[PDB]
């Protein structure tokens, strides 16, 4: 019910056009006369067209009936103005100016949703007047927020219409349901404290509330002090200058409209066909050739998305993944310089198109294309491959617009890992940014490192292997929206800590995986971060072939009949568990010991000469984790007395388990897989290393090792204790490092969750710290007792 | 033997090894096992035997090889399948009923299309297993039935690209496309009996092609659906249309014809060359530089027309490429004079003036113009790139006339970049702002510094080389040149600048490690003790100071964490060194927040005045005149993580020690910690505050201030006269022996745990306010008696289900059984609530279950269920922890919750 | 249309907390609570406009 009160609001606005129609109408003779013909060259009023602009922005973008309003409006109008259409082209040319007044992006879509996202946040900025915008992932809302950001900046604008008019100085408040009303107060002081001191005629704040839509009915009710926030600029004190500000609320929510009626919905729909199929003109539009040779499957991709998101009743898949196809096949097409084989099809569709498991998308999508029918099998790892490992010709030419998303892996009880540092990640390892376990730390100076360790990557260009995002969604999600700053042909995302956002350098080749459960993944991510990140599920079985999943059933037996030994040298009946032979054994190590026997072998083809020699040589790593007592106990197990001969004899002969010492010297004089860090974790009986060990340990050690050093996990209460003790060890000189780490966990004691956050640290600081020239052998020994501990 | 040989063929048939290539194997009983062994071990399980179907045991048939040497060498003698199994030849029986019923099916049209796509892909094994199957025509049938897929396949091919190229007008004009538009969208699990290879010959299918016309239609369009200039023809004469959903025949001549007749004199025109100059620029603008795709499309345009292409392709290829290089020298030469005109170089060129006369020029003819040629040669290798460069260059003006006005030569430029970075900001694009104008302005340090003001040209293009070679190792240069030309209001700013005093966020962080003073107060004044106000941080020079608070710092840690990289030591250790020391000391604000929220009153008065300096040291002091200043140096880090750790010693000690106190006495259970330390505070001053006098009036009943000096009165003896003044005594001889602070600080902890009063000589320690408070009630008599009613155990917890509208009016009539009673107070009853501390809780299980209490009473937990998970958790370890330690067996706890809320923990682990 | 404006509402009309009879303040033209009686036979209208 804004009547009298949208026309005393918009009599002000057709005033701010007025005052300024000297310029706008040069610009658009200019635009209709070098990119149009003759009949959009006629003269055109400064005041009729700055009425027909007032009643675009106060009442024509807000309405879903627009066709209704333009002929129930035109009849008033004069001569010039007396048809729909004028209006309709008239409005289409102001926005395409305003579109062409930003910076110039390739393979981003003139659709309409962007040009009329930036016109009302424009106009509405320049006249402190809210905007309130709500849709969908995939409607260019802060794809048009980051343009208004470096498109109107005051004496330093791209164009010479945006020179004219106001700087902004954009402050974000990223909006969740745990919101005080205190946080809100404290951005919209802030933004007064860089409103105060400065021109109001030429530097105007703006708050942008990115997700308004999550605090609506919190119990604290955070959004009910907006309205005078909005209005006086602050509460408790006198109406003042510098304090009110302009408001963009972005939302991917539907709002409350009672308090919001102040502003200007403009709320988006969905997207139909036409505008689906103008959107992948517009982002195919940067080539001619390749755009005319796959312009025909833009409408049954258009299909087959419908069909897949009106299939779904939860909004699991979005416009973004449809408009990633679009570019991969672009990309595809570009590249391939020969049209687009239907493998090309299929890996772009189920590299893209992932992730739910009721979700059949290739066969949906190949039921509208029955060309595109690929009868091969293509599986999991080979998509991670190529989206983690590009081709060398992917972002090498004249700035960067086509590329993947960041990619997420879909697991359960925290098994990415393992098979992601032993298949993928070859040649440079990445740096796991983790949720560290160690005792009275702080999480805020926590995620202030890990966010400043996030920059460093991303200058210096290497992979984030994130294990937690529920500290870092407010605080990473500029990033994950894959748009970019250009400033001397160098990339720029907006990261922030809580209320200070500033812009970061980005590398050519840097990608972000995140790894997280798929319980939390499914009832706790709000959503918009399940469109942003490009799903995949590699948990255990789509790596395992077959073959493996026999011979992981074989030794998941062979391990059982190991542990099986009768006897009557003593008159006792106790059954001996697979857990107590193969210490640390929990039914389902024997997947990851036939992991590391494959990729130990190397060859990766089954001519039945691999097969046996995986198969023993995953036996030879279950016998290696076998405690002494159990491999002179198995002369009267199941398995028999030759095979348990042959077995002791590889137990005492190949392998060296007589002492830690004696492993050492096996393990040095050994040249490696081509690796300058070789790690190994140990598992002990006896007492742990007290201090003269690792003396005498240097004494007859006084040719390779390089006087290692002890650590215990008891004394380190902080994470800097542990850092600046391993930093000191880095930078001792000597080649051949050795590094023991001891932990026990039978005791009073709570540090056993802290080995793999020591594990993680020892590994990031390895990475970050050592050069090119000096080997590394790190061990970890831990404590544990034959009295069930084990 | 027999065990062990199946357990080796079933791992070698698990495995994709043939097993039998080199048998021979004439005993028939083991090889009848054997046989047994692969077919019941290779046979394709899928979680364990479901088969049901015909496609995969096809598929196994297919493509495993030890199938046919089976049923070859089972087929050859019969004494071999006498002995198998019962099991193993009912699978033998099943597949060669399956491959039978499969291959019987060729026979008739009636086998589905993917058997027969399997088995032309598996030629060889099909033909083995059917000459088998032969002794219980091929070959001709076989390549027929192939002949007719091949037409299938590539009808679907004609089909499918007449569907796509009619969709890619699907916005202009509409078509119903007969039946076509269900037939083609089904999948080929279709029947091939329905594709009707009849006689008397043609063939339809169920894709009903109205005639042979669209059928040479979509022969055409699938032969041209890669010439981008006949869908340039398909769609200028489709947009001639403008909304009618219209049928197929008539789209072969509104819109086919008209395209192919104007294809068709377009081909005929192209073969001889008289085309004109203006079809040639208006269609193939978009094939500049890329001539490989246009020779592969020439080729493609005159498979049309079949015949040969020796002298077409090449001569024309070459002469629109001349073409194409003359109009990229005529706008290399129309921005090559923009750029000599906008430089201010007068000079002398004189060779371009026909070229530019030309340009305004018109003919029309498709031939090679001659005399340019050599002008061109001047211009054969610039690019369709770096006339980009030159445009940048000939269209930002002011820079360059700011350049000839600021600057003036090439020796400032080692200066002026010093001399912008301490004026840049700290963020990243305000630092390398100097870094793209430092590489723009030595990428054209060649043109802009170098010139004369009249050069020739061929000197001109000797310094555009050598500006090519700059341009080589940087494609991202004229970008660069236009962002430093975007910044020329910095540029004005730069060298006319005061001093801005703005220090910095990293600088500033160098002053917090210079001279920090970190200070706990614990402050005195009416603000409460939350953990913003108790730490402040402080800032000296002048003589002025600065104060920080807690947000401040937490904003500029904010700020100096996302700086740009330096990449030096000394930035990111300083950053290291504050953030930890910061951290370090918030962690020492948490500890002692949680020992004086506890309740302590040893360090109510408490203050560290924490020096961040290199061997700084924390200076701590007390608010008493019997102690004096603690103080010791050495490095923040580990001292700070030292002092936490005895610290929460400390706290552990002190909830130890408290709750033995509050085990011993009962009417020290009344009330909470802080007020426990108001009564500390307020029983020693000959006027108590009323405050205490009414909050103590639960116990005695109109208290006294002469009452209360009469129970503090005789509530201590003489006797701790001397052991106090023995704690003042021994005490300085004990600090004296230990040179640490850390060893001193510990006995001071401890003598404070075990010899409180000594310490604060204003306050009564707990004993000396448990006695009192036991002789006040004392003094106060005629104690309240209260029975359970009946069904009520009195040495047990009665859990009571009420419901929620009759809770309330349910205590009431419990503690109603004993008339003239008087009403109950602040103990035995809490009305429970969401968010209630568990304190109050933990304080109701002492006051039921301690033993000197002079009484029975009924002890109440209303709405019990409204408690939190934690809380309800915490409360019920702490009952099952007092019930184990020491209590009474007669109390009377009663529990009433609401009946509908049964989901919760505590009523339902009750 | 406001409950298909982009996805829907993050809480549903059911657990909605701030109601005033048994609607929701979100489905109000103006987001008012509810007046005190002795000023419900007080109140008195304007013109229509
Ligand atoms: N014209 C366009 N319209 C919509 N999305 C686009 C467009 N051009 C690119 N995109 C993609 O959309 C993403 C950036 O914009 P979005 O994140 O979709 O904006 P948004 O949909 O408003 O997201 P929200 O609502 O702020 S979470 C990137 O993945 C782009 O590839």
């Amino acid at each position: 019910f804004v009547s009298l009160r949208d026309v005393e609001r918009c009599v002000k606005v057709f005033r701010w056009f007025h005052d300024h129609s000297d310029m706008l109408l040069k610009e658009l003779d200019k635009f209709l006369h070098e990119s149009s013909d003759s009949t959009h060259t006629f003269e055109r009023d400064p005041v009729l067209w700055s009425l027909v602009m007032a009643i675009g922005v106060c009442y024509h973008a807000s309405l879903e009936e627009k066709a209704s309003y333009r002929t129930a409006i035109a009849r008033c109008f004069p001569k010039p103005y007396n048809s729909s259409r004028a209006i309709l082209d008239e409005v289409t040319h102001v926005q395409d100016l305003f579109l062409r007044g930003a910076p110039i992006r390739t393979n981003i879509a003139r659709n309409l949703a962007l040009k009329e996202n930036v016109f009302m946040m424009v106009i509405c900025i320049e006249l402190k007047i809210p905007l309130f915008l709500v849709g969908k992932p995939g409607s260019s809302k802060s794809l048009a927020k980051i343009i208004v950001a470096d498109a109107m900046q005051g004496q330093a604008a791209f164009s010479e219409l945006f020179r004219c008019l106001k700087q902004v100085h954009l402050v974000s408040f990223q909006c969740s349901p745990h919101s005080t009303p205190q946080g809100i107060i404290s951005t919209f002081k802030q933004c007064a404290r860089f409103q105060q001191g400065k021109d109001l005629g030429q530097y105007v704040s703006v708050v942008v509330l990115d997700e308004v839509g999550l605090a609506e009915d919190s119990p604290k009710m955070p959004l009910k002090t907006l309205h005078p926030l909005l209005e006086d600029g602050c509460i408790e004190d006198d109406p003042a200058p510098y304090k009110k500000v302009g408001f963009v609320g972005i939302s991917n929510w539907a709002l409350d409209p009672a308090k919001m009626n102040r502003g200007i919905f403009v709320s988006r729909g969905s997207p139909n066909e036409k505008e689906l199929i103008e959107s992948a003109e517009g982002i195919c539009s940067s080539d001619r050739l390749v755009q005319d040779k796959i312009r025909g499957y833009f409408a049954p991709f258009a299909k087959a998305y419908e069909t897949v998101c009106q299939k779904q009743d939860k909004e699991f898949f979005g416009l973004r993944d449809y408009y990633s196809l679009i570019k991969m096949v672009f990309a595809k097409a570009k590249a391939s310089k020969r049209g687009l084989s239907p493998q090309d099809i299929t890996h772009a569709v189920l590299r893209n198109f992932s992730g739910k498991d009721n979700i059949q998308a290739l066969s949906i999508f190949t039921a509208s294309l029955p060309e595109a029918r690929y009868k091969e099998e293509v599986s999991t790892v080979e998509l991670i491959k190529q989206n983690i490992y590009p081709g060398p010709q992917a972002s090498s030419r004249g700035l960067d617009g086509a590329e993947s998303r960041y990619l997420l892996v879909l697991t359960r009880n925290y098994v990415a890992l393992q098979i992601l540092q032993q298949t993928f990640f070859e040649g440079q390892q990445p740096e796991i940014i983790f949720g560290s376990s160690f005792p009275q730390d702080q999480e805020y100076t926590q995620i202030c490192r890990n966010i400043n360790r996030v920059k460093i990557c991303m200058e210096t260009g290497k992979m984030v292997v994130l294990l937690n995002l529920q500290n870092l969604y407010e605080s990473l999600y500029d990033a994950l929206n894959q748009y970019y700053v250009y400033l001397g042909g160098q990339k720029y995302v907006d990261l922030g800590l809580g209320t200070h956002r500033v812009k970061c350098r980005v590398h050519t080749a840097f990608r972000l995986i995140v790894i997280e459960e798929k319980d939390v993944v499914y009832k706790q991510f709000p959503v918009p971060l399940i469109n942003r990140l490009e799903k995949h599920y590699l948990d255990m079985n789509t790596v395992l072939q077959p073959w493996q999943k026999s011979i992981v059933q074989e030794l998941q037996q062979w391990a059982h009949e190991f542990a099986d030994v009768k006897a009557d040298q003593f008159i006792a009946r106790h059954k001996y568990s697979p857990a107590d032979v193969f210490i640390g054994y929990h039914s389902d190590a024997c997947a990851s010991v036939v992991l590391q026997a494959v990729e130990r072998q190397g060859c990766r083809d089954l001519t039945e000469e691999l097969y046996r020699k995986v198969s023993e040589e995953a036996r030879s790593i279950l016998l290696d984790c076998a405690t002494p007592d159990a491999v002179v106990r198995l002369s009267g197990s199941s398995l028999g007395s030759f095979t348990a001969k042959q077995l002791s004899q590889e137990y005492y002969y190949a392998q060296q388990h007589n002492s830690f010492v004696d492993f050492l010297q096996a393990h040095l004089r050994m040249t490696h897989h081509e690796c300058r860090a070789v790690f190994t974790e140990i598992t002990t009986f006896s007492r742990l290393l007290t201090g003269n060990d690792c003396d005498v340990l240097a004494s007859e050690l006084r040719g390779l090792a390089s006087k290692p050093v002890v650590l215990s996990l008891q004394q380190y209460d902080t994470e800097y204790s542990f850092l600046k003790d391993v930093r000191s060890w880095l930078t001792n000189p000597g080649k051949r490092k050795v590094l023991v780490i001891q932990a026990d966990f039978d005791d009073g004691t709570r540090s056993a969750q802290l080995v793999a956050s020591a594990k993680y640290t020892a590994i990031n600081e390895i990475n970050k710290t050592q050069g090119t020239k000096d080997f590394v052998f790190v061990y970890f020994v831990t404590k544990l007792s034959r009295m069930g501990s084990g | 033997f027999e065990k062990c040989v199946i357990e080796a063929v079933s791992s070698a048939c698990q495995s994709q090894t043939s097993v039998l290539e080199g048998l021979s194997c004439q005993d028939l009983q083991k090889f009848g096992t054997l046989l047994s062994a692969v077919i019941t071990k290779s046979w394709p399980v899928h979680n364990g035997e479901p088969v049901f179907d015909v496609d995969e045991i096809f598929k196994y048939l297919l493509k495993w090889p030890d199938v046919r040497q089976l049923f070859e060498l089972c087929g050859t003698n019969e004494k071999i399948i006498d002995n198998i199994t019962e099991e193993g030849r009912q699978l033998m029986a099943t597949a060669e009923s399956v491959f039978q019923k499969v291959a019987g099916e060729l026979e008739n049209g009636t086998i589905v299309v993917g058997q027969l796509e399997l088995i032309l892909e598996h030629q060889s094994q099909f033909l083995d297993i059917w000459n088998l199957n032969r002794r219980r025509d091929v070959r001709s049938l076989l390549k027929r039935r192939r002949d007719d897929l091949l037409f299938l396949k590539q009808e679907k091919r004609y089909v499918e690209s007449l569907l796509r190229q009619l969709g890619r007008v699907k916005h202009l004009v509409q078509v119903d496309f007969g039946n076509i538009e269900i037939i083609h969208s089904q999948d080929l699990s279709n029947k091939k009996l329905n594709e009707a290879v009849i006689k008397l010959s043609y063939k339809r299918e169920t894709h009903y092609c109205l005639s042979p016309d669209i059928r040479e239609m979509a022969s055409k369009l699938d032969s041209l659906k890669d010439s981008h200039i006949f869908q340039d023809f398909w769609q200028e004469t489709a947009e001639s249309l403008n909304e009618l959903k219209v049928s197929l025949p008539e789209v072969l001549e509104y819109l086919y014809n008209p395209c192919y007749d104007n294809f068709y004199t377009l081909y005929e025109n192209l073969k001889s060359g008289k085309i004109t100059f203006a079809e040639v620029d208006a269609i193939f603008k978009d094939f500049v530089d890329k001539y490989d795709e246009l020779k592969n499309d020439l080729k493609f345009m005159c498979t049309m027309n079949p015949q040969d292409q020796k002298g077409w392709i090449s001569e024309r290829v070459g002469q629109i490429k001349e073409y194409h290089t003359l109009h990229q020298a005529v706008s290399s030469a129309k921005v090559i004079l923009q750029v000599r005109r906008a430089l201010g170089v007068t000079g002398d060129f004189s060779v371009l003036n026909p070229l530019l006369n030309f340009a305004d020029s018109f003919e029309d003819f498709g031939n090679e113009s001659p005399q340019f040629i050599k002008a061109k040669q001047l211009l054969q290798d610039i690019s369709e790139p770096r006339q980009r460069c030159l445009e940048e260059l000939a269209r930002q003006t002011e820079l360059v006339a700011w350049l000839h006005k600021a600057l003036e030569d090439i020796n400032e430029l080692k200066v002026f970049v010093d001399l912008a970075s301490i004026s840049a900001g700290e963020n990243d694009i305000d630092v390398d702002r100097v870094a793209c104008f430092h590489d723009a302005v030595q990428g054209y340090a060649s043109l802009l510094y170098k010139m004369d003001e009249r050069t020739n040209f061929s000197d001109f293009m000797n310094h555009l080389q050598e500006l090519w070679r700059a341009l080589d190792n940087d494609q991202h240069l004229p970008d660069k040149l236009k962002d430093s030309a975007r910044n020329l209001e910095w540029l004005k700013t730069v060298k006319e600048s005061h001093g801005s005093v703005e220090l910095s966020s990293l600088s500033l962080a160098t002053a917090i490690n210079s001279r920090g003073v970190y200070v706990i107060e614990a402050p005195k004044d009416g603000q409460k003790i939350s953990p913003d106000t108790v730490l402040r941080l402080l800032l000296p020079d002048p003589e002025a100071l600065r104060t920080y608070s807690t947000e401040e710092l937490k904003e500029l840690l904010n700020k100096l964490m996302l700086m740009s990289g330096k990449k030096d030591h000394n930035s990111n250790t300083e950053v290291e060194k504050f953030s930890e020391v910061f951290s370090n000391m918030q962690r020492l604000v948490h500890v002692f927040i949680k020992l004086h929220c506890a309740g302590n009153m040893l360090f109510r008065t408490w203050t560290a005045k924490v020096y961040c300096c290199p061997d700084g040291g924390i200076f701590m002091n007390f608010g008493l005149e019997l102690l004096s200043q603690l103080t010791e140096k050495g490095d923040v880090i580990q001292l700070l993580g030292a002092l936490c750790r005895q610290m929460e010693d400390f706290l552990d000690n002190w909830k130890t020690v408290v709750a033995q106190k509050r085990a011993e006495h009962f009417y020290l259970n009344f009330y909470t910690a802080e007020q426990l330390v108001y009564l500390s505070s307020e029983l020693r001053k000959p006027r108590p505050s009323e405050a205490a006098l009414m909050m103590l009036s639960f116990i005695k009943g109109k208290c006294t201030v002469q009452d209360l000096v009469q129970a503090t009165s005789a509530c201590e003896s003489k006797a701790d006269r001397y052991c106090l003044r023995e704690v003042m005594k021994k005490l300085p001889q004990q600090l004296l022996s230990e040179p640490s602070l850390m060893g001193k600080l510990q006995v001071i902890m401890m003598q404070s745990l075990v010899y409180m009063s000594a310490f604060l000589p204003h306050c009564l320690d707990l004993d000396a306010l448990g006695r009192c408070l036991a002789h006040l009630a004392t003094m106060g008599g005629t104690p309240v008696e209260r029975p359970l009613p009946k069904g009520l155990q009195a040495g047990q917890p009665n859990l009571i289900l009420c419901g929620h509208s009759e809770v309330l009016p349910a205590a009431l009539a419990i503690y109603m059984q004993a008339p003239r009673q008087p009403l109950p107070t602040f103990d035995e009853v809490l009305l429970c609530t969401p968010a209630t501390t568990i304190e109050e809780v933990e304080l109701l299980l002492r006051r039921c279950l301690t033993s000197g209490s002079q009484g029975h009473k009924v002890y109440s937990l209303l709405f019990a269920d409204q408690l939190s998970y934690e809380v309800g958790c915490q409360a019920e370890e702490f009952f099952q922890s007092l019930c184990t330690r020491a209590h009474r067996e007669d109390y009377q706890l009663v529990i009433l919750c609401d009946a509908a809320r049964e989901h919760c923990y505590i009523p339902s682990t009750f | 249309r406001l409950e298909s404006a982009g996805l829907g509402y993050r809480v549903s009309a059911e657990e909605t907390a701030d109601r005033l009879g048994s609607i929701p303040l979100r489905q109000l033209v103006y987001r008012v609570h509810a007046l005190p009686p002795s000023l419900i036979p007080l109140v008195w209208d304007f013109g229509q406009l």
